[PDB]
C-alpha cells in the first residue's frame, strides 16, 4: 500500500482561486502519472486532468479546461491543482490517483487503470 | 570429468578483473564506425593544454570573475611580490580545480615538468619588466627579490609578444610525488616579482591587468588511480 | 608580415591587417560527404556559392558592465538569404563554418575577449523547481543570440515559468568552471595585439547528417577575461560573420513554419 | 608507440642568440612546446616512465555501482505487496561514473553488467525460509511491461533473462554497442519536436536535450520462490564496466553538485572554490 | 468524447441471489472498460479491469463479461457486505469518462 | 588457436570462448597518438624559435 494524501481544501467564495496539493509516499513518484477525479455530492465520478511523469505533457477534461492548471514537483513527490474562477458547480471531493503508466509521455504506450487512490479534499464553493 | 581443486580466490568478485562472459544479445549487427573529429587517446593531452588560474579566492573575489585577474599598476619600484604559489598541483586551491589538477585528483602519483604562462592586457603604451621565480624546498620562501634571484628565474620584458613562459624542471629526491600536502615530498615555490616599475604616458589607464595558464610537459606521468574527492552525493 | 590575411567565398570577401591566426578546430577541415559513410540514399542537393557566404549578423556594444554574449549554430543563420530557405525547405542538413569576430581600438584602450566554439553546448534554465524545462522559442533568439549573467536568479511562478535560460558567466552557463573552458577551440582577442579572431569549424556529431531545425551543432560564446576601460563611458562595437562551408540537404518537402513567438 | 617510454633529455649548454623559445603569443590559441633544455640547462638522463595506465582504456577499467533495485517475498495479503521492481536503464542516477564519462562529448563501447544481492529479515525469527531464486528479466522498448509478479509477460520466450540462487557467486553478462547512431552522445542541444505555427500549442512542446524518448529499455526483478510466512527483504546492485571504449570531443569537468538529467544547477551550491589569499604560500 | 450509460440505476436482492449490471457504450470499444467498488465514504476500489481479468484479492463471486458496445458485471452470490456503488470507466482515448453508478442494496 | 604475448615485468597465453566480440576480455595494448590537433590546431605550421609573429 502507497499512501496518497491530499490538502488545500475548504470553503471558497465564487470567482476566487484556490491550489490543492497531494503528496506522495512509499514509491519512486517520478515513475507514474497522475490523476485528478472529483465527486459531486451524491453524484458520480468525474476526470479532470493527467500528467505522463515528466511534467510537461498533460491533458484536461472540457469542463475545467483553461480554467484549471496542473504541475508537479517530482523532488518533494508533491502534485498540485491550481484553480481560478471557481463557479458554483465545482464544489466536490477531489481524488489525486495513480495509473499504471510507468515511463510514458504518450496516449499509445500509456493505459489508465487507477491502482490507487487518496482520501480526498473537500472543496466548497460559496459565500 | 577431468579431476580438479579449487585455489583461494573462487567466486570472488573483484571490480578489476578481465574474463570473459556470455552476450545476452547474440548475433547483434552493430552499427559501423565513423570519422568523428576530435579523438582522444590518453588522459595526458588533457592536461597537456593551456588553462587559466584563479590566482587571487580572495573571501570576496572567490567565485567570481574577479579571482582570474592579478592587479598591476605604475607606481613606484618596490621588492615585495606580485603573487606567491605552493606548487601542490593537486592541493594547492588556486592549482586544484584547473584541468591539470582535476585530472591529477584521480591518481595517488604524478611527475614531471610544469608550464607557467603568464599575459599581459594592459594597453600597447605600457612597458615595463618582471621577475617570474621558483625556489626548491628546503629553504625560507622568498618574501624580497633578493631572495627570489637566487632560485630558478627568468626575466620577462613586456613588448611586441604579449606573453612568457617558464618551465619549471622536475627536480625531487623520490620518482614520485604525492598528490596530497606531504612534507616529504613538497614541490617548491613560485613568485612573480618587479623587475623595473610599468611605465606609462598621459592619457592612458594607470592599472591594468595580467592572467596565467598551466600546462604540463611531454615527461609528465601518472600511475595509481583512486576516486576524486570533487564530486559528492546525498543520501 | 604575417598579420595579413585575406578569405574569399562565393561573391564575398575579407581583408585584415591586424590578424593573430586562424585555428582549424581539432585540425579538421570541412569536406563533403563519402560515399562509404552515407546513410540516406536520395541525391543530395549542394547550393555552393548560393549559400556557401558570409552573412553579417547585427553588431553589439561591449562596455564595464558586458557579462558576455552567446549564439548557436544554425538557428543564428536561419534568416540569412537561401541558405535559410533550404533549412526549411529539407528534412536534413550539415555543413561546416566559417565564424570572424571583429573588434578594434585605439593604442590608448586595454582588454581582452575569449572566443570559444562549443560543440553540443547546453545551458542551464532558470527554474528551481523542474529540469529540462525550457522552451523551444527562448532556446532559439536567433541572429541576435543571448546574455550572460552575474548571479543566479530562480523563478518563483510555478504555475506560469518564464522557461528560459539563466546562464552564470563564471560557471560558463553549465556548471563548469570558466577558467577551463580552454578545452574547446578558442582564440583570445587581446587589444593590444591583434583586433581579429578567424575559426573554421568542421561538423562534428553522433550522425553523418541530422535535421537542422530541431538540432544545434554548435555554440559560440564571448566572454570578457579583462574588463574594458580607457582613459576617462568607454564603449565599442563588436561584429560578427559567419559563412556556411560545403553546406548539404536532403528530404525536400513542403516548407516547415515554426512557432517563434 | 604502444606502452614504450617517455623520450629522454638531452644535454644543453650556454645560449647566446636571436632565438626566442620562452616568447610566444596565447592569443593565436596554440600552447608553445617548450622543454626544460630551452630554459636552463640539462644533463643527460635515460628515461623509463611510460603513460600506460592513464590510456582511456584503463581510465574506465573499474566497476561503478549504477543502481540498487529492492523486491519482497511475503503474504500478498499484507499491506505491502510482493513487490517486484522496475528500473530504467541508465548511468545518470549516481554521479561518480556519470562525472567520468561526461570528460567527453562522445563515446564508444560494450558493457558488463554485474549483479550482487543480499537479503535479510525483517521480524524475530519466526521460522526461516528456503533457499530463494531471483529472475532478472531485459525489457527492451516497445515490449509488454510486467504488470503483476505472476504474469504471462514472465514467460521471457525471447526477451532476455538471468535466473539466479542465492549464495553463489555474482551473475555476469555482455552486450555489445547498442545505439542507434554511430556513437552515444553525453550531450544533445536541441529538441525531439518543432512546434507549428498553424498548429495548436500543446502538440509541439517537448523537454529539452531528450533525444530519443528512452534509449535502452528497463530491468524487471522479481523471486521466483511463491511465498513465506516470514518477511524477507532482498536487494540488487548493478555494476557496469564499459569495455573497448572510445571517446571524443572533450570537455571540463562538472565542478557542482548534479540537479536532475540535464546541465542545470540549483541554488545555494554555486560557490566550489574556497578561500586562500594572493601573496601567501 | 464517448458517453457511458449504466442500468439500472438501483437494485435490490436478497442475500444469496444473482445481481447484473450492465453499462453500455455510445459506439465500439473493443474491450477498454474497468469496474469499480465504492463503500460509502471511502474512495473507489478496482474489481475488473479489461472487461474480464479479476482484480488479485477480489472474492471469486465478481465476474466481468462483453465487448464492443455492451458489457455486464454480475455477482454470483450477493453477500452482506457488497451493497456500495458500482461504477463503469472507459479508456478507449482521451478524455477518460465515467458511468452514473449503480447502488446495490438489501431486499 | 591460442595467442601468445609478453608480460612487462615472460609471456602469457589467452584464449577466446565466444563467438560474439563483446565477450571479450580488455586485450590493451594501446597506441599512443601525437596531440597536436588540439595543442597547435593553427592552420599554419609554428616553429618555436623563431618570432611567432613578425
Ligand atoms: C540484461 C541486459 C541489459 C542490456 C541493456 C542494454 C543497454 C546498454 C546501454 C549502455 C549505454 C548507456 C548510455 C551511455 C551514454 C548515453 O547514451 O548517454
Amino acid at each position: 500500500q502507497v499512501q496518497l494524501v491530499e490538502s488545500g481544501g475548504g470553503v471558497v467564495q465564487p470567482g476566487r482561486s484556490l491550489k490543492l496539493s497531494c503528496a506522495a509516499s512509499g514509491f519512486t513518484f517520478s515513475t507514474y502519472a497522475m490523476h485528478w477525479v472529483r465527486q459531486a455530492p451524491g453524484k458520480g465520478l468525474e476526470w479532470v486532468a493527467v500528467m505522463w511523469n515528466d511534467g510537461l505533457n498533460k491533458y484536461y477534461a472540457e469542463s475545467g479546461k483553461g480554467r484549471f492548471t496542473i504541475f508537479r514537483d517530482n523532488f518533494k513527490s508533491t502534485l498540485y491543482l491550481q484553480m481560478n474562477s471557481l463557479r458554483a458547480e465545482d464544489t466536490a471531493v477531489y481524488y489525486c490517483a495513480r495509473d499504471r503508466s510507468r515511463y510514458c509521455s504518450n496516449i499509445s504506450c500509456s493505459r489508465f487503470i487507477f491502482d490507487y487512490w487518496g482520501q480526498g479534499t473537500l472543496v466548497t464553493v460559496s459565500s | 570429468g577431468l579431476p580438479v581443486m579449487n585455489t583461494p580466490g573462487s567466486n570472488q568478485y573483484l571490480t578489476a578483473d578481465n574474463f570473459q562472459s556470455p552476450c545476452a544479445l547474440p548475433e547483434f549487427d552493430v552499427t559501423p564506425p565513423i570519422d568523428i573529429p576530435g579523438e582522444v587517446k590518453n588522459m595526458m593531452e588533457l592536461a597537456e593544454i593551456d588553462t587559466m588560474i584563479p590566482f587571487d579566492l580572495s573571501a570576496k573575489k572567490k567565485n567570481t570573475m574577479e579571482m582570474y585577474r592579478v592587479r598591476l599598476s605604475d607606481k613606484p619600484h618596490t621588492d615585495d611580490p606580485i603573487l606567491c604559489l605552493s606548487l601542490s598541483p593537486a592541493s594547492d586551491p588556486r592549482l586544484s580545480h584547473t584541468m591539470l589538477g582535476e585530472i591529477l585528483n584521480y591518481y595517488t602519483h604524478w611527475a614531471g615538468s610544469l608550464k607557467f604562462t603568464f599575459l599581459f592586457c594592459g594597453s600597447m603604451m605600457a612597458t615595463g619588466k618582471l621577475l617570474v621565480s621558483y625556489a626548491p624546498p628546503g629553504a625560507d620562501p622568498p618574501k624580497k627579490r633578493k631572495e627570489a634571484m637566487l632560485g630558478t628565474h627568468v626575466i620577462w620584458d613586456i613588448g611586441l609578444q604579449s606573453s612568457c613562459t617558464m618551465v619549471v624542471p622536475w627536480i625531487s629526491n623520490t620518482t614520485y610525488r604525492q598528490t596530497i600536502d606531504d612534507s616529504f615530498t613538497e614541490g617548491g615555490y613560485i613568485s612573480v616579482f618587479y623587475q623595473t616599475r610599468i611605465v606609462v604616458p598621459l592619457s592612458t589607464p594607470r592599472e591594468m591587468d595580467i592572467l596565467g595558464f598551466v600546462s604540463a610537459c611531454n615527461d609528465f606521468s601518472v600511475r595509481l588511480m583512486r576516486d576524486t574527492t570533487h564530486i559528492e552525493q546525498k543520501a | 608580415s604575417d598579420r595579413v590575411l585575406q578569405l574569399t567565398l562565393g561573391n564575398s570577401t575579407i581583408t585584415t591587417q591586424e590578424a593573430a591566426n586562424s585555428v582549424v578546430a581539432y585540425g579538421r577541415w570541412p569536406e563533403y560527404l563519402r560515399d562509404s559513410e552515407a546513410n540516406p540514399v536520395d541525391q543530395p542537393t549542394e547550393p555552393d556559392v548560393a549559400a556557401c557566404r558570409f552573412y553579417t549578423l547585427d553588431t553589439v556594444s561591449w562596455t564595464k558592465e558586458s557579462r558576455g554574449w552567446w549564439w548557436k549554430l544554425p538557428d543564428a543563420l536561419r534568416d540569412m538569404g537561401l541558405f535559410g530557405q533550404n533549412m526549411y525547405y529539407h528534412y536534413l542538413g550539415r555543413s561546416g563554418y566559417t565564424v570572424h569576430v571583429q573588434c578594434n581600438a585605439s593604442k590608448f584602450h586595454q582588454g581582452a575577449l575569449g572566443v570559444f566554439a562549443v560543440p553540443e553546448m547546453c545551458l542551464a534554465g532558470d527554474s528551481n523547481t523542474t529540469t529540462m524545462h525550457t522552451s523551444y522559442q527562448n532556446a532559439n533568439p536567433g541572429e541576435k543570440g543571448g546574455t550572460f549573467t552575474g548571479t543566479f536568479t530562480p523563478d518563483d511562478n510555478q504555475t506560469s515559468p518564464a522557461r528560459r535560460f539563466c546562464p552564470v558567466d563564471y560557471l560558463f552557463g553549465n556548471g563548469t568552471l570558466l577558467g577551463n573552458a580552454f578545452v574547446f577551440p578558442h582564440q583570445i582577442i587581446n587589444l593590444r595585439t591583434n583586433n581579429c579572431a578567424t575559426l573554421v569549424l568542421p561538423y562534428v556529431n553522433s550522425l553523418s547528417i541530422d535535421s537542422m531545425v530541431k538540432h544545434n551543432n554548435w555554440g559560440i560564446a564571448i566572454l570578457p577575461l579583462a574588463p574594458l576601460n580607457f582613459a576617462s563611458s568607454p564603449e565599442i562595437p563588436i561584429t560578427l560573420t559567419i559563412a556556411p562551408m560545403c553546406c548539404e540537404f536532403n528530404g525536400l518537402r513542403n516548407i516547415t513554419l515554426p512557432r517563434l513567438q | 608507440t604502444s606502452r614504450d617510454a617517455l623520450p629522454n633529455t638531452e644535454a644543453s649548454g650556454p645560449a647566446h642568440s636571436k632565438e626566442i623559445p620562452a616568447l610566444t603569443a596565447v592569443e593565436t590559441g596554440a600552447t608553445n612546446p617548450l622543454v626544460p633544455s630551452d630554459t636552463v640547462q640539462t644533463r643527460h638522463v635515460v628515461q623509463h616512465r611510460s603513460r600506460s595506465e592513464s590510456s582511456i582504456e584503463s581510465f574506465f577499467a573499474r566497476g561503478a555501482c549504477v543502481a540498487i533495485i529492492t523486491v519482497d517475498n511475503s503474504a500478498s495479503t499484507k499491506n505491502k505487496d510482493k513487490l517486484f521492481t522496475v528500473w530504467k536503464i541508465t548511468y545518470k542516477d549516481t554521479v561518480q561514473l556519470r562525472r567520468k564519462l561526461e570528460f567527453f562529448t562522445y563515446s564508444r563501447f560494450d558493457m558488463e553488467f554485474t549483479f550482487v544481492v543480499t537479503a535479510n529479515f525483517t521480524e524475530t525469527n519466526n521460522g526461516h525460509a528456503l533457499n530463494q531464486v531471483y529472475q532478472i528479466m531485459y525489457v527492451p522498448p516497445g515490449a509488454p511491461v510486467p504488470e503483476k509478479w505472476d504474469d504471462y509477460t514472465w514467460q521471457t520466450s525471447s526477451n532476455p533473462s538471468i535466473f539466479y540462487t542465492y549464495g553463489t557467486a555474482p551473475a555476469r553478462i555482455s552486450v555489445p554497442y547498442v545505439g542507434i547512431s554511430n556513437a552515444y552522445s553525453h550531450f544533445y542541444d536541441g529538441f525531439s519536436k518543432v512546434p507549428l505555427k498553424d498548429q495548436s500549442a500543446a502538440l509541439g512542446d517537448s523537454l529539452y536535450g531528450a533525444a530519443s524518448l528512452n534509449d535502452f529499455g528497463i530491468l524487471a526483478v522479481r523471486v521466483v520462490n511463491d511465498h513465506n510466512p516470514t518477511k524477507v527483504t532482498s536487494k540488487i546492485r548493478v555494476y557496469l564496466k564499459p569495455k573497448h571504449i572510445r571517446v571524443w570531443c572533450p570537455r571540463p569537468p562538472r565542478a557542482v553538485a548534479y540537479y536532475g538529467p540535464g546541465v542545470d544547477y540549483k541554488d545555494g551550491t554555486l560557490t566550489p572554490l574556497s578561500t586562500k589569499d594572493l601573496t601567501t604560500y | 468524447d464517448i458517453q457511458m450509460t449504466q442500468s439500472p440505476s438501483s437494485l435490490s436482492a436478497s442475500v444469496g441471489d444473482r445481481v447484473t449490471i450492465t453499462c453500455q457504450a455510445s459506439q465500439d470499444i473493443n474491450n477498454y472498460l474497468n469496474w469499480y467498488q465504492q463503500k460509502p465514504g471511502k474512495a473507489p476500489n478496482l474489481l475488473i479491469y479489461d472487461a474480464s481479468n479479476l482484480e488479485t484479492g477480489v472474492p471469486s463471486r465478481f465476474s466481468g463479461g462483453g465487448s464492443g458496445t455492451d458489457f455486464t458485471l454480475t455477482i454470483s452470490s450477493l453477500q452482506p457486505e457488497d451493497v456500495a456503488t458500482y461504477h463503469c470507466q472507459h479508456y478507449d482515448n482521451l478524455p477518460l469518462s465515467f458511468g452514473g453508478g449503480t447502488k446495490v442494496e438489501i431486499k | 588457436g591460442a595467442q601468445v604475448s609478453s608480460q612487462k615485468v615472460i609471456n602469457y597465453t589467452t584464449i577466446n570462448y565466444y563467438r560474439d566480440s563483446a565477450s571479450n576480455a580488455a586485450s590493451k595494448q594501446d597506441f599512443s597518438q601525437d596531440p597536436s590537433k588540439f595543442t597547435e590546431p593553427i592552420k599554419d605550421v609554428l616553429i618555436k624559435t623563431s618570432p611567432m609573429l613578425n
